[PDB]
């Protein structure tokens, strides 16, 4: 099924997911189609942010639900 | 005024998002930090502390620790980092260890402060900004995140006030 994210810079992506995904599983989609490495990734819904051994069912993340994507950023 | 119209979006409590497009030196100055692993706290230490030297960043790293055992529990990004308080802090500590978007959410609160990181793309220009705190960004201490592993200072122009 497909679902949006909204990335750091504005951008919203479509994602195939199943509502069975780990956020852990969510992340390596966007990498495999942004190239955004997992371990920079928060994934915010509701205004909270999700856990990475939660499903996107755990968190009543429908068909067509938009997910905003922020960057743990280092240096 | 392109600066007085920015547009952030508030994601989670506190912390905002902002995807402007622009030359960072057409509205703010560099100020160029020394890595070592600690131009993170160099940066803050530059546009929060009078008299900034290269030994200033010792300061914000103690403000850090300080504001990690008040906050650090309740930090949304805390979870990514998964260690313990004790364990967090002796990686915080750890002479050259990076610092980050984590710290600059636990130091706004700690120093009563705003803090701005624009990232840059490889194009050069700004295409996103995160923001702790609820100050615009004249009243913000304001980070450039440049080759997605290096923090500089900037101060506004002086012809945007």
């Amino acid at each position: 099924m497909q679902i949006f994210v909204k990335t750091l810079t504005g951008k919203t992506i479509t994602l195939e997911v199943e509502p069975s995904d780990t956020i852990e599983n969510v992340k390596a989609k966007i990498q495999d189609k942004e190239g955004i490495p997992p371990d920079q990734q928060r994934l915010i819904f509701a205004g909270k942010q999700l856990e990475d051994g939660r499903t996107l069912s755990d968190y009543n993340i429908q068909k067509e639900s938009t997910l905003h994507l922020v960057l743990r950023l280092r240096g | 005024d392109f600066l007085r119209s920015l547009d952030w979006t508030q994601v989670i409590a506190g912390q905002y998002v902002s995807n402007p497009r622009f030359n960072i030196s057409d509205y703010f100055e560099i100020v160029r930090q020394p890595g070592d692993g600690n131009c993170f706290y160099h940066s803050i230490a530059e546009l929060t502390m009078p008299n900034k030297t290269d030994h200033s960043y010792h300061y914000i790293k103690r403000l850090t620790e300080s504001a990690a055992r008040k906050y650090y529990q309740e930090e949304p990004e805390a979870r990514l980092v998964g260690l313990s308080l004790e364990d967090y802090l002796k990686r915080m500590l750890s002479d050259n260890e990076w610092g980050s978007t984590l710290e600059a959410s636990m130091l706004a609160k700690e120093m009563g402060i705003t803090i701005i990181i624009w990232t840059v793309a490889a194009s050069d220009e700004v295409e996103a900004g995160i923001k702790f705190g609820d100050g615009d960004v004249f009243t913000a201490v304001n980070l450039l995140h440049s080759g997605q592993t290096h923090f500089d200072a900037l101060r506004i122009l002086p012809q945007f006030e």
